[PDB]
């Protein structure tokens, strides 16, 4: 019959086809059950967020599930329309950091430097603490010390300092009485007070030597004047800066003498010699004490003559 | 009370034992058994405090006992002149290394998750020698920075 | 016939077969089909990202993807040689942070602290302000003002300081003239002028008296001579420094009185009497006003003697 | 009869279901083979990590693999409790920044600012530069130095100053002898001496005037006494505060006059004349010179009378 | 004119009412109905600025009206003596709160999308005050720091 | 010897040429072919440095040659007086911009990876003429900070 020539070869043509299929089945479903893939799963909302890896053709109960790990250098991201590719993570000496181009912005940060007392501290709330700390412009401190810093002419120092705590002497003052030489029960003025100024002072003095009066005497015996002479000679560096002669009215000495800065000590020489009455009687001589001050020297709003 | 007789002079140092127990236990077993002698202060910062304790005269680190369990709730601070106990990352983890503040550093006071630091003792005596010891050059920059260039060595840690 | 029983049960395992991989297509359709993906598109350059989340066996339109979300605790980096895993965050009380053993580099950032008005606030383009710091080592100010700050001895201290702000008084100066007791109409000087220094310094003082010139009188009448006598006495702290005696020729006392700290106060009494000429005529005597200055006391380069 | 026409018919109907199983397959293999996925690959430990992006039915070498691109703007993180959604970047003007809800807590990080020489600097040991800086509260320096700071009254200032670099006087001094008329070969003292005080202190002062010592003379001739007299008078601003008259016995002048800030110059006239001993003979009198001392007057614990 | 009367003494602030109009407005109608009657600076930092006028005696935070647009672009600076509104994080969130300025602060200046905060007023008398209030001790740390130990009231609120 | 001749005075800077030889050899050529002539120092920060050698007077950017190799590993450091040549972000990139230390600045010296910046000279005479220009006021708040209100301009760059 003619039915037997068409339709019966079908089930060997068919049967070819089931082969084929068969092979392409078993070579495609072989590589699906090895298949990992990420894993999608869900909240109670229908969120469908990456919940890790695992086997494409499984279900999991989104435990065991061998969690999501990322290679750390294949990681990048993109701007999906220029194509600009940013790695994640930059390697430096077998550590990897965040890219750094982001990482433009904290707020509220808590971070802390190496040491293990650290030296630097910043507190979420904006409490810094330095402590190795390099720092230019504008300080307003509320406590502390300062340890060797220079303080410039035109910082304001407003506040009080000792008396003491000042380098130089703005005044000082000495004192001595001449020499005393007696005979019987009588002593009278007589010798050399030297005062010696060390020049150890930057700015200019003057020596102020206060008034010394000196006098001598007369006496009056049966008609005969005798006068007991007084004589103060003052050298200044061996310069006589004065010459006296005082007989029964008192003459004073009393100067102002300068000491520059720089020139060498200043040595003032009093010297009071007193002259007998007679070839018997003793001097009848008076000379007050030496007393010198040296002051700072300002020569500004005080004027004389 | 404890003698920490060092090149720069002799540092006295009262023991706060009634509120770091075990922490004060710890440093005198440590003094008491001569560990800190011929070790020296390794870390100087000047303003901050100066950290000790851990390392011989050549930078060798020593070997320490099982550390000790974080005491810093007690509610002493950090204040000028306190010591604490000098720890790594972790806040258990202080075993020999401590520093004496040489100012007051309120950012190291914690009881809490932030564990802070433990001050245990206090300097009652030669606050000089710290001060001395605070102001020496440093500068070991790599490994260790803050290093004083010529070591302060504790020459001898005697117990009284 | 041969073929009716080799050729026609072909017909029967053909449809077992084909019903095999009708239920083996069934089971792995719907499997595909309700398959979720992260879903990858590309750029127009051929770069092939990671675009969202969506149905495996769809194509959408790079819209609507239901966005690439992950688990925060699930992703984690690993380095595939070592095999060490990183998490990407670490959970402190119900917040979420970075992991922050990245996060070791920050290149001009903006960082701004807590409160709102904040604290600290780190501009990037490197201005800083701290306003609630604690610093040490190196402050280099252009501006500011220090409040409780302990300034020490080796910070040079370049500038100028008023002479007020100055605890100590360096110098003073005090002065008065004696008593004068009167009769008819002339008068002469007696009295006592008491002067007291209180220790109220922490330096030694000098308290220098400047010359007190005192003189008494000679008349002359029938060839009789009477004295008028000046007497000065000087008591410091019920001490007696001094005791002077003039008759016409002038006596003058000065005197450096040393006045050390801590030892109380000084009292320089300064009494003088005059005896009359006679019975009924009264004193002729002279005596200057007392003028004390009270000094720092240097004993430094000032030599006498 | 009923063989050749019911499994007959199972031929016609399997090359109809396999026609079906053809165009299902021709679907979804041509679907499964344009697909890319996110590939993932394992360590030699079983771990499982995401290596970057390919053809899902393909195999790769772990290299050729086109990397792991996520679009930026489409990754963000989910806690799959809540369901709150937290995005990994935020835009700002064509950058993109991490989202900083994360980025709380940094670990001994460098930080450097914008320009390049940076202004700001922190080093992962903690030294950190500031050097453009605005700091407030508890500054420890141990070096460096001030420009424009306020130093407030309450800062403790230990350490010393010069005796210059103080505004103020303090002490100044000032001298002047008396112009001298001679005849012959003698000469005495008469003239004016004016010594002025510039009023240019903010505080109270004292014009101390050293004693001045003036006297005339006395000569007897023939029984006749003629009296050589000296006359000072001192004016303080135009008014008399001194007259005194002297015949052969010294008088003494001396005064503190005090001077007030903001009340103006002072001025104090010395004016000596002196009378001769007759219409001959030309006067002997004598006159200390002038020395006068301005102090800063303190009136604390130095008591008269 | 507005003259806050504090537990430290009075303050005169002149009002910048032709810069920052709605602020001021805000300002004046706040101290105008009572609110600011009885409540304390509870944000002093020495050396930065004191924050009030939102948190009664007992710490507890009061009702403000809906909030105010941020004027800061008026060109007035954060400068010694000066009030600036303090605001959330959100740029016109600015309520009911303020702050003096002690000292300069030029990092909260500006006009742009970084809006800074708004100077609407300025201390013409009782700057002692505000000076005698920046310098009490404060110690709350947790909820809020730098809360004054003995709270700075504003016994009431005077408008001229 | 370097002249720099500009409106606040002279500056006097001897070249380290045995340390810094490229570097050198490149500012030497900068300076004999008048490119400093009419150039401002465009960023001046009072206690940092001030820095110069890049832009005209009207805020424009000159045209350098092809930068140079960083010369920091020479020990030079970066304290008070020195001139480093100023660079961009890579590490040799340095072309013709330099900036004068004003102060000590520790955290720009280095030869490592970290280049740090290149010390090649130093100020010997008219450092008077830096101390007035570093402290001139500098408001440019936007596209370049720090940049003097009226520009300090180095008028002729003389060589010895």
């Amino acid at each position: 019959g003619k039915e037997l020539l068409e339709k019966v070869e079908l089930t060997e043509d068919n049967a070819s086809r089931l082969e084929e299929f068969s092979k392409e089945w078993k070579d495609a479903s072989d590589k699906w059950n090895a298949m990992w893939a990420v894993k999608i799963e869900q909240t109670k909302d229908g969120k469908h967020y990456v919940a890790g890896i695992g086997l494409s053709m499984e279900d999991t109960e989104e435990g065991k599930l061998s969690q999501f790990l990322v290679a750390a250098n294949r990681i990048a991201f993109i701007d999906p329309a220029n194509g600009n590719e940013t790695p994640m993570f930059v390697a430096q000496g077998n550590q990897i950091f965040m890219n750094d181009v982001f990482l433009k912005r904290l707020t509220a940060p808590t971070i802390t430097s190496g040491g293990n007392p650290p030296a630097f501290s910043l507190t979420p709330d904006g409490k810094l603490t330095a402590k190795n700390a390099d720092i230019s412009g504008s300080v307003n401190a509320n406590s502390g010390t300062l340890s060797n810093v220079t303080i410039a002419e035109n910082c304001t120092i407003n506040g009080t300092l000792r008396a003491e705590k000042i380098v130089g002497d703005i005044v000082k003052a000495a004192s001595a009485a001449f020499p005393r030489q007696r005979e019987s029960s009588v002593d009278w003025p007589s010798g050399t007070r030297t005062v010696t100024v060390t020049d150890d002072h930057p700015f200019d003095r003057q020596i102020v030597v206060l008034p010394l009066t000196f006098r001598g005497s007369k006496r009056t015996v049966s008609g005969r004047t005798t006068y007991s002479m007084c004589y103060l000679k003052v050298l200044m560096n061996g310069a006589v800066i004065y010459d006296g002669a005082a007989n029964e009215a008192v003459q004073v000495f009393s100067r102002i003498v300068d000491m520059p800065a720089g020139r060498g000590n200043v040595i003032l020489t009093f010297t009071l010699t007193s002259t007998r009455h007679s070839a018997d009687i003793p001097p009848y001589t008076f000379a007050s004490d030496v007393q010198v001050m040296v002051i700072k020297k300002q020569a500004l709003g005080i004027s004389v003559v | 009370h404890v003698l920490l007789t060092t090149s720069a002079g002799n540092i006295e140092l009262e023991l706060d034992k009634q509120k770091a127990p075990v922490s004060v236990q710890n440093f005198v077993d440590y003094v008491n058994s001569g560990f800190y002698n011929n070790t020296t202060f390794h870390r100087v910062i000047p303003g901050f405090m100066i950290q000790g304790g851990g390392f011989t005269e050549q930078m060798q680190q020593k070997k320490p006992n099982p550390p000790i369990k974080n005491e810093a709730d007690n509610g002493l601070r950090n204040t000028r002149g306190t010591i604490a106990m000098a720890r790594t990352a972790d806040k258990d983890s202080a075993t020999s290394q401590f520093f004496i503040n040489v100012a007051d550093n309120a950012f190291l006071d914690h009881g809490q998750r932030d564990f802070g630091y433990a001050v245990f003792g206090k300097v009652v005596k030669g606050m000089d020698v710290a001060d001395k010891i605070s102001q020496v050059p440093t500068h070991d920059v790599g490994p260790y920075q803050n290093v004083p260039s010529k070591p302060v060595v504790i020459l001898s840690a005697k117990v009284l």
